[PDB]
């Protein structure tokens, strides 16, 4: 079968600047009888189905903006947004339809690029309602930062936690182009009442050193 | 106009059979190839397979050949995708799509809206809304973070809003995380002024439609 | 070297 490999996996372009999303097939998509490259591009915006953007490599659909254009032939291909806009934030997929199965690429997540912003770190202990019900969730908020890449490490009495903390990252905000992150440390009520000190140590590009917000239990 | 109406979102358990449909219209159903595309949570599109309803001839990719069965019905213009035994790995979005040109293979155009199939051993359960209270060490004349913890529920989704939808600015309802137990957990937070904590009241409005649960939890300082 | 979409997957019209 034919394997489709896009480059990069994630792309960050500033508003106004050129966005270049490549797609490399394993074997050739050009057929020499009709001179047609059997490749289609797609645009999947957040929370919507995939929409057909370009077919036959270099033929866009009716209604597609002029800034969008598809180029390349044979093995190498490219999707080109000449000037990026706010509406263009989407996951883009190429697809060969030369031989069955008509496989897609892994996809290229296109985001807006802005200036570096450090997170406003917060920490929240388990509530009195949750401790009554018989459990303990410690939330650590990282609010309004760019870029997406941020490390959260939990410490309990200065001992590094591992395999007991799930996190969640929002999509890019439409107004200010930042991300937010919420890491939740789940412990039992018995394990909560043993230890005193609790802290999340956030590391980020915008931060000069790794900031550490914390609390003492029952204070 | 060409439309591809799919069936409603399914919630099943491992071992149960399922048959999601795709009612096609506005074209000659026999003359085009029609197919299915999987998209797992936070993942890319996977080409499952196609069927030609003119003679029920099918194509698959190697991951899905043996796992699923793509069929069709000419009298009602409806393509299907059948599982005999579901698994937890099959929890995904399943888009339906017609091939873009008649009597030949090709790119998909148009697409369906999609069917959320969810497979899990956990049964329906409403959330417990716990307050993430604002810190006493919030800076005087600065910003203060507060929120709600929508813990232990199934299935998705939950819709969180603040002050009956009045407080929208600075709000961040995070996507849910599937815990070790099988129940989802979600957080929703809002950043506000430190001066507002005394005067202003902040109430998150959790709603979970599968369990008929509606909670208005008051978040306030200690 | 023909594509499957035009040959093996093609049908009557
Ligand atoms: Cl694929």
């Amino acid at each position: 079968d034919i394997q489709m490999t896009q480059s990069p996996d994630s792309l960050a372009v500033s508003l106004g600047e050129r966005a270049t999303i490549n797609c490399e097939s394993s074997q050739t998509l050009l057929y020499r009888s009709n001179k047609k490259n059997y490749l289609a591009w797609y645009q999947q915006k957040p929370g919507q189905p995939p929409k057909l953007l370009i077919s036959w490599a270099s033929t866009p659909e009716s209604g597609v903006p002029d800034r969008f254009s598809g180029s390349g032939s044979g093995t190498s291909f490219t999707l080109t947004i000449s000037s990026l806009q706010a509406e263009d934030v989407a996951v883009y997929y190429c697809q060969q339809y030369y031989n069955s199965p008509y496989t897609f690429g892994q996809g290229t997540r296109l985001e807006i690029k802005r200036t570096v912003a450090a997170p406003s770190v917060f920490i929240f202990p388990p509530s009195d309602e949750q401790l009554k019900s018989g459990t303990a969730s410690v939330v650590c908020l990282l609010n309004n930062f760019y870029p997406r890449e941020a490390k959260v490490q939990w410490k309990v009495d200065n001992a590094l936690q591992s395999g007991n903390s799930q996190e969640s990252v929002t999509e890019q905000d439409s107004k200010d182009s930042t991300y937010s992150l919420s890491s939740t440390l789940t412990l039992s009520k018995a394990d909560y009442e043993k230890h005193k000190v609790y802290a999340c140590e956030v590391t980020h590009q915008g931060l000069s050193s790794p900031v550490t917000k914390s609390f003492n239990r029952g204070e | 106009q060409v439309q591809l109406q799919q069936s409603g979102a399914e919630v099943k358990k491992p071992g149960e059979s399922l048959k999601i449909s795709c009612e096609a219209s506005g074209y000659s159903f026999t003359n085009y190839w029609i197919g299915w595309v999987r998209q797992m949570p936070g993942k890319g599109l996977e080409w499952m397979g196609i069927i030609y309803p003119g003679d029920s001839d099918t194509r698959y990719s190697p991951p899905f050949q043996g796992q699923v069965t793509i069929t069709a019905d000419r009298s009602i213009t409806t393509a299907y995708l059948e599982w005999s035994s579901l698994k937890a790995s099959d929890t995904a979005m399943y888009y339906c799509a017609r091939v873009g040109r008649p009597s030949k293979g090709g790119w998909f155009d148009p697409w369906g809206q999609g069917t959320l199939v969810t497979v899990s051993s956990a049964s329906t359960k409403g959330p417990s809304v716990f307050p993430l209270a604002p810190s006493s060490k919030s800076t005087s004349g600065g910003t203060a973070a507060l929120g709600c913890l929508v813990k232990d529920y199934f299935p998705e989704p939950v819709t969180v809003s603040w002050n009956s939808g009045a407080l929208t600015s600075g709000v961040h309802t995070f996507p849910a995380v599937l815990q070790s137990s099988g129940l989802y957990s979600l957080s929703s937070v809002v950043t506000v002024p430190s001066s507002s904590l005394g005067t202003q009241t902040y109430i998150c409005n959790v709603n979970h439609k599968p369990s008929n649960t509606k909670v208005d939890k008051r978040v306030e300082p200690k | 070297e023909e594509p499957g979409s035009e040959t093996s997957d093609a049908k009557s019209t």
